DNA sequence: GAATTCGAGCTCGGTACCCGGGGATC
DNA sequence: CACCGATCCCCGGGTACCGAGCTCGAATTC
């Protein structure tokens, strides 16, 4: 029936029965270990409670929901289904070649067959209607194209004008790189069957410059039709002359959708006025796996046929109403969810778990993939589903069971169901996943860039984000649970369900789909490219829209392409006037600095002129800026000559950030925190416009624009510093500019000296002014400076006011904002490295310095001496409480109870552990210890917890086996091991690093001398030493009496008298 | 002044400077047990227990109030409270004051320096005044009772007695004292002997009739006495202990001692 | 002929870079 | 095939002196 063969299993009668033997209740007490294996002939069965039915039989009943209309060709909709479709939210846009010979029987109109005649690319808009119907509109037309310079190709390939898939025309674009560039004549070369251009852009005549050959068909669709968005409401429109949408027949359905159409871009309209999000479904799944080999304490491995998936939690929310609708639990073997768990679910209003039981692992995974195809969740989520869950399942389904996943997406076949991992590609910054018409939002990646945690395990995230003390099931306890009866398998099922409920709670706290969709709408990319393909394609697509409007073309450069080096000079970081500053420190800083420079100075590719001929007919200072960038003179013509393209691009994104910030003052605190993070994400997309120019070997770079941006930034920072130092050097000039300074004059000698700066900020240490209305006057100071020095889009604004600041080092400082909060800026309390123990005690110390008066007085007194003078005389008596904390931590680190989760350091793997050159790192040691023990090996950007275990003869010989003072990368156990085996921690290391963190922070109190600080911090600690064991014994055998701890003072004094006479 | 005040101006600092003069950095990473009756500087060299009593009579004024105090000598773990008393560390020193100020569990010691100038005045080199804190919990095991028999030696005599001693676990030594004074330090391939009377051939000792044969296990006994660069002195034996001990105390102005543990008969 | 600064000669930590990597700050 | 930038601090590991000790014996001194 179907015109496109359906490549998901609608039917099976024989499969590969793998299953544990411990499932077999009638079998002798030791014929239990290992797994079954081997082919079995029966359609895969699912047992829901007492009932049973074949997994792939849609029929009347069903143990899980289904949103599918077709299933293997049979049309399972109620007869008379013919919904009218007038508006249809679009969430994903696929694109796929479609051959007019393949669609003979699909019975289209002419105007789609002629748009695919040998072949076309068809842009499928996937979506919903207001009534919950899964739409799929196929947009015929819409062919990719690039440009090649007319003369260049004509000479490089003589021209005097099957060969008709490359229709061309002569257009008059202009290259985007320079102001001097002239509009040449190009050829616009219409490729169809888009993949073919990927050859013809790397391989056809590579000495010609192809202009827009990287722009896929989706972007041509979004941009060529003005208004269109990749995520938003649409509407079917009457068409060019009257041509309409052509509702397909259920056999010609290409996707699993309910209704389908064959439109062209003229049959669609953007339909603003709808804003809301339709009834789209969210799956939040989570697999649980068992290891079934000889060592069933090894971590499962997907390739091993006996290390099997056992359970799949699967929650099915409604994305609009946020309502959990179904709680499915797939289970290998019997699984009785505990009554306590069932009752907590019923208490919370959540649906009852539908536990589905299977015999074989294949039946479970086939039923899960049948649910994924049948329900067809538009959005999937989970926690670490891109690094573990989907890779485990797809490894099983493709290696072990040979199931084609190309049809289990939203298309019925020939679709992408791929996962990508960093896997020493050295450019992939993340592991991606692309199932078609299914938006995988792994909440792992959504949380790693919304909260700073040392460990991002889901329990740690649940505690930190939801404040929800979950109980974790270690993969080591799953054999012992699974091996017992159905009730313990039910306990595993409880922990699976609770995992997925926590992940749904995270998803609906952050709502990543909404924020991501705002970005996808504004950029022009689909939402999956927003989730995965970096910042440069956002900027590139927005710039491509602008360029194509303005009549430019963006040359193709990577066709001409295949540590810690830099391409140009970045920003100025002034040298801090380090120290504890107890006077007010106003922080001015430019708002949207580099975007404001790009707009103020009209920086672009199209406005740059490297040569002074292009501007030889324009006035200087009035028509063009002239700047020495990188030692090279650069002329940037101003607007009213040519508007920058980066300016208009930035307009859109800066409006988005400003609207998100305009909803912060009027929101709850917990939702203002999310709004803060969303405006920070849009800030990153604004700074990535700058960053996109200055990305070498990136799409469309101009290190002249990027170096100009930073060059003007450095001149603005210095210009601001000299303005503040020149204008307000004396208090009378401050009073002349702002008469409200009269009521701010604190008793001291006034001064206003920049004591630090960074790319845009300047920290003005306002002596002699009160902090009270120093922010109220700082707004006016900032407006004055922005008006005197800088062009309109540039805006200096008083950001903070510190009543106390500890300018430690360049990008390090601590300070209590006015009457208010602590701001900690790069001082290792805000760093994911350390162990909770040191972080906690360092925080206690900085709170003492700032909040406890009488340690802030003592600390501010520490600066009346040069640092070394403190080495001899005692620190002022206020610092005594500052040393009590250190003393307590010394005590508290030796005391033998020491749950070692306080001592777990982390570090991110951050590249394939063979891509390191310095391979002697602690987290790499632990990575290889984990891979040696068959444990859960981390992934390339995971964080690798580790403890520093005590130097013992045992650890030493173990290290020499795998191969004085061992390195801390050889004393590098991981905490699960170091708890199981009670190996005791390296107190020497942990206390030396406690003092190291204290010393790094508080060297600012002692003139930034780390050694003086180090000495003065170790003074607090109570030193003790005893004549060591095996030695005091034999000395006590010689009548050596003890003098010290274990005696009264008279006995110690007296026996010293005796010793002095003896030893005399 | 300070509640514990220990004053070493010159004309007693030259005594103490002569005590540290035997050419040592050795007793720097030591522990000073101050208290009544003086300061005792105990250190461990190669595994052996070295002591330097500094009686209260060996400071220009010694006053101590409160419980016994123990300082690591290594101030800040680089400098040292005793590096001042080296031979020529600070050329022109005139006076050193050692004042302890505090309350028993947490005291601090300050050590001041004063270097000479002309026309009778003293520059306080405040770059190099040192401040250390009492150890506040410790135990040290000091030598006890009395010797049963002590034998006084000299510089070449003790050098040849050390020469007799061994190199490794191959070579145990033996400090046999026979009847009537035949004190003798042998090994397999070495022997030394001398007579002890209570011209050139008279060592002195006390209770020499108490014969014995202690036996030394550790080669380090040679090395220690050269690290100290000891110039000869009393050699005192303790045999009323389960593990007998020999102390060796330089006979010069100072009392630097080293106790080694002897195996039985 | 017995002693003995002296001067190579070594060891044993500093101290100074110095490079990679983590991971901050713009 | 993939893909925002730079600056910059700290820390661990790795290297190179460098000198301050001591030590060792071999001449120089009783
Ligand atoms: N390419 C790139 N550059 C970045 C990035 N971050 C900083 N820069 C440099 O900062 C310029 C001004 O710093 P801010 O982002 O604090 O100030 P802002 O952008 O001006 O926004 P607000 O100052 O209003 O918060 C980045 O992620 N990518
Ligand atoms: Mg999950
Ligand atoms: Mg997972
Ligand atoms: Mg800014
Ligand atoms: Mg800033």
């Amino acid at each position: 029936g179907p015109t496109q063969r359906h490549t998901y299993y609608s039917e099976c009668d024989e499969f590969r029965f793998i299953a544990p033997r411990v499932l077999d209740e009638d079998a002798p007490p030791e014929k239990r270990a290992g797994v079954h294996d081997g082919h079995l002939k029966r359609a895969p069965k699912v047992y829901c409670g007492g009932d049973e039915r074949d997994v792939l039989r849609v029929g009347s009943g069903g143990f899980w929901p289904r949103r599918s209309r077709l299933w293997g060709g049979v049309d399972h909709a109620p007869a008379g289904f013919n919904p009218t479709v007038t508006v249809f939210h679009v969430y994903d846009i696929l694109e796929n070649v479609e051959h007019a010979y393949g669609m003979r029987a699909a019975q289209f109109h002419a105007r789609f067959m002629d748009a695919i005649t040998p072949t076309g690319t068809v842009i499928t808009l996937l979506g919903l209607t207001p009534e919950g119907h899964r739409v799929a509109v196929h947009v015929y037309g819409t062919r990719q194209y690039f440009y090649m310079n007319k003369e260049e190709v004509d000479r490089h390939l003589q021209c005097r004008a099957s060969a008709d898939h490359f229709e061309a025309e002569v257009v008059e674009r202009t290259d985007v790189y320079y102001y001097e560039t002239r509009p040449a004549l190009f050829y616009r070369v219409y490729v169809r069957s888009g993949r073919v251009l990927s050859y013809l852009c790397d391989n056809f005549c590579p000495a010609i410059k192809k202009y827009e050959g990287g722009v896929d068909a989706t972007t041509r669709f979004i941009l060529d039709n003005p208004g269109f968005v990749t995520f938003g409401w649409y509407r079917l429109k009457p068409g060019r002359n009257n041509t309409l949408a052509q509702p397909r027949a259920p056999m010609a359905f290409g996707t699993s959708s309910d209704v389908e159409f064959n439109c062209t871009a003229d049959n669609l309209a953007i339909e603003g006025g709808m804003s809301d999000l339709p009834a789209y479904k969210l799956m939040c799944f989570d697999i649980e796996c068992k290891a079934g080999g000889e060592d069933e304490l090894a971590f499962p491995v997907a390739g091993h046929p006996e290390d099997l998936v056992i359970q799949i939690s699967c929650l099915l929310y409604d994305l609009s109403t946020t309502a959990l609708e179904h709680v499915l639990l797939f289970s290998l073997g019997s699984c009785d969810l505990p009554e306590s768990h069932l009752n907590e679910l019923a208490a919370r209003g959540l649906p009852t778990p539908v536990v589905l039981e299977f015999d074989s692992e294949f039946e479970m995974l086939l039923a899960f993939m049948t649910l994924v195809k049948q329900y067809g969740p538009e959005f999937v989520t989970g926690y670490n589903i891109i690094n573990f869950d989907w890779p485990f399942l797809l490894a099983k389904l493709t290696d072990i069971y040979k199931v084609p996943l190309d049809g289990y997406g939203r298309m019925n076949g020939r679709g992408v169901f791929r996962v990508w991992d960093i896997g020493q590609s050295h450019f992939q910054k993340r592991s991606k996943i692309k199932v078609n018409g299914m938006v995988n939002i792994d909440m792992y990646g959504i949380i790693t860039d919304k909260i700073k945690l040392s460990s991002y395990k889901l329990n740690a995230v649940a505690e930190a984000v939801l404040k929800d003390k979950k109980k974790d099931l270690s993969y080591r306890d799953i054999p012992a649970y699974y091996a017992t009866g159905p009730a313990q398998r039910g306990v595993i099922g409880e922990y699976c369900i609770q995992d997925s409920l926590l992940v749904g709670q995270l998803f609906f706290k952050f709502l990543p789909h909404l924020e991501l969709s705002a970005v996808a709408r504004l950029a022009g990319i689909n939402i999956t490219r927003t989730i995965y393909d970096g910042q440069q394609i956002r900027v590139f697509t927005c710039l491509l829209r602008l360029a194509d409007q303005k009549g430019f073309i963006l040359p193709d450069t990577q066709g001409r392409f295949r540590g810690r080096h830099v391409g140009y000079q970045g920003a100025r970081v002034l040298d801090p006037t380090s120290g504890f500053h107890v006077n007010p420190v106003v922080v001015f800083d430019f708002a949207s600095l580099y975007p404001s420079i790009i707009q103020a100075h009209n920086l672009c590719f199209s406005t740059l002129s490297l040569r002074a001929d292009a501007v030889a007919h324009l006035e200087a200072g009035k028509d063009y800026l002239e700047i020495e960038v990188g030692g090279r003179r650069l002329f940037f013509v101003k607007a009213h000559v040519r508007e920058s393209l980066l300016s208009i691009l930035l307009r859109d994104w800066l409006a988005m950030r400003k609207q998100i910030r305009s909803r912060i003052p009027q929101s709850s605190p917990e939702e203002a925190v999310l709004l803060d993070k969303q405006q920070a994400a849009i800030k990153v997309v604004c700074n990535s416009v700058y960053g996109f120019t200055g990305v070498q070997h990136g799409l469309l770079p101009c290190l002249h624009v990027a170096a100009t941006v930073t060059t003007i930034g450095r001149e603005m920072l210095l210009a601001t510093r000299e303005y503040v130092h020149a204008r307000w050097a004396a208090f009378e000039q401050l009073l002349a500019d702002f008469p409200e300074a009269a009521d701010m004059r604190a008793p001291g000698p006034y001064s206003m000296r920049i004591i630090y700066g960074d790319t845009d900020s300047i920290f003005v240490l306002c002596r002699g002014l009160t902090a009270a209305g120093l922010t109220a006057m700082g707004d006016k100071m900032a407006s004055h400076i922005s008006r005197a020095l800088f062009l309109p889009p540039i805006k200096l604004e008083c950001e903070k006011t510190f009543t106390k600041l500890l300018l430690i080092a360049k990008k390090k400082y601590i300070g209590v904002i006015y009457g208010g909060k602590m701001l900690i800026k790069g001082v290792d309390l805000v760093r994911k490295n350390n162990c909770a123990f040191i972080n906690r005690t360092s925080r206690a110390l900085v709170d003492l310095l700032f909040y406890d008066d009488t340690v802030s007085g003592a600390a501010a007194a520490l600066a009346e001496r040069p640092a070394e003078e403190w080495l001899a005389r005692p620190l002022p008596e206020g610092l005594q409480a500052f040393g009590a904390v250190l003393v307590d931590a010394h005590r508290r680190i030796t005391d033998p109870e020491r749950d070692i989760q306080d001592f777990v350091l982390t570090a991110e793997l951050s590249r394939h552990p063979r891509a390191y050159t310095n391979k002697r790192l602690a987290h790499l040691t632990v990575y290889y210890k984990l891979m040696a023990r068959r444990a859960q090996v981390p992934s390339i950007k995971d964080r690798i917890p580790y403890v520093i275990v005590a130097q013992t003869r045992e650890v030493e010989e173990t290290v020499a086996r795998l191969a004085r003072k061992l390195l801390v990368s050889e004393l590098a156990e991981d905490p699960a091991y170091a708890i199981a085996h009670g190996v005791a921690l390296n107190t020497d290391y942990y206390f030396s690093h406690l003092l190291g963190a204290a010393c790094v922070t508080f060297k600012a109190l002692f003139g930034n001398n780390a050694k003086i600080t180090e000495s003065l911090l170790k003074r607090f600690i109570p030193e003790v030493w005893h004549p060591p064991d095996d030695v005091a014994a034999r000395l006590r055998a010689a009548g050596f009496g003890a003098v010290g701890a274990g005696a009264t003072a008279e006995e110690t004094r007296r026996m010293l008298h005796r010793a002095f006479d003896t030893l005399a | 002044g300070a509640p514990c005040q220990v004053v070493l101006q010159g004309a007693e600092l030259n005594g103490i400077l002569q005590a540290f003069a035997p050419l040592r950095t050795s007793l720097l990473d030591s522990l000073l047990v101050m208290g009544d009756r003086g300061i005792l500087i105990h250190n461990t060299i190669f595994g052996e227990q070295v002591f330097l009593p500094l009686e209260h009579s060996q400071f220009s004024r010694y006053r101590w109030r409160g419980p016994t105090a123990a300082f690591l000598s290594l101030v800040d773990q680089k400098r040292s409270l005793l590096s001042v008393f080296r031979a020529n560390q600070y050329p022109d020193l005139r006076r050193v004051e050692l004042a302890i100020t505090g309350q028993a569990p947490f005291r601090t010691l300050v050590q001041r320096i004063w270097t000479t100038t002309s026309d009778g005045e003293a520059v306080e080199l405040a770059s190099e005044t040192l401040m250390k804190r009492e150890l506040t919990s410790f135990v040290v095991l000091v030598p006890q009772g009395t010797p049963d028999v002590q034998l006084r030696l000299t510089r070449p005599q003790l050098t040849k007695v050390l020469n007799a001693t061994g190199a490794d676990s191959a070579t145990p030594t033996t400090f046999e004292l026979g009847v009537n004074g035949k004190f003798s330090v042998f090994t397999t391939s070495t022997c030394v002997t001398f007579a002890a009377r209570e011209n050139a051939k008279t060592v002195y000792g006390e209770n020499t009739h108490r014969t014995f044969s202690v036996v030394v296990d550790d080669c380090s006994m040679r090395a220690v006495l050269r690290r100290l660069q000891v110039a000869g002195g009393t050699l005192k034996f303790f045999l009323t202990t389960p593990v007998p001990s020999l102390c060796v105390t330089a006979t010069g102005p100072n009392a630097v001692s080293a106790v080694f543990l002897l195996k039985p008969q």
